[PDB]
């Protein structure tokens, strides 16, 4: 049975806050399957007829019972579930690939802004217009205060 | 910037939830298969040794 390598709280970094219970419930179930497969071996230990032919006094009952055994098809379970979660994973890969693309645009937008703020002319040369352009919070609100000093007198 | 980068790393690691779903499904069906194996094995041996014991 091929299995996938797993870190565990690396799995908890990515889990959102709406399905924590679901997440660690799947974790618990994973542990149940770990110990349960580790317990029993792969195949059942086949049985010898010599101890079962030289013992049973019934007419060939050993042979036909074990023939039905060695001529039995046990129903192999089928997945029917990995494909849907694989497709779900592909779709999520798409969604967050585009998310990270958008945020890369934002990365270098921020870095352009940082290069601007790093390329600011020294302050003893800057005019009030240039300080306003480089710190647009300092622009006096000429709408809520149309008359001098163009701000509340408390801040004045 | 650094917060954006950390978000990128997390969303990179995203795929563990899906592969864990995969692992759990696989293990569950394997466990069920071996349980069926042992069910039928045990019970036919039970019939056989019932006959032997009687």
């Amino acid at each position: 049975l091929a299995l996938k390598t797993i870190d565990w709280v690396a799995f908890a970094e990515i889990i959102p806050q709406n399905q924590k219970a679901i997440a660690s419930s799947l974790k618990s179930w994973n542990e149940t399957l770990t110990s349960r497969l580790a317990a029993l071996p792969e195949n059942p230990p086949a049985i010898d007829w010599a101890y079962y032919k030289a013992n049973v006094a019934k007419a060939g009952l050993v042979d036909d019972f074990e023939k039905k055994f060695n001529a039995l098809k046990v129903p192999v379970p089928e997945d029917k579930y990995t494909a849907q979660v694989d497709a779900e994973e592909k779709e999520d890969v798409k969604s967050c690939a585009e998310w990270v693309s958008l945020s890369k645009a934002r990365i270098v937008e921020y870095e352009k802004e940082m290069e601007k703020m790093k390329n600011l002319i020294p302050f003893d040369q800057m005019t009030i217009e240039d300080l306003n352009e480089a710190f647009p919070e300092t622009k006096l609100d000429k709408k809520k205060y149309p008359y001098w000093p163009h701000q509340p007198i408390e801040n004045l | 910037i650094d917060t954006e980068k950390s978000q990128q790393a997390l969303v990179q690691k995203r795929h563990y939830l899906f592969d864990v779903q995969r692992n759990n499904i696989a293990m569950a069906l394997e466990v069920t298969y071996r349980e069926r194996l042992y069910r039928v094995y045990k019970e036919v041996k039970n019939r056989l040794d019932y006959h032997i014991s009687v």
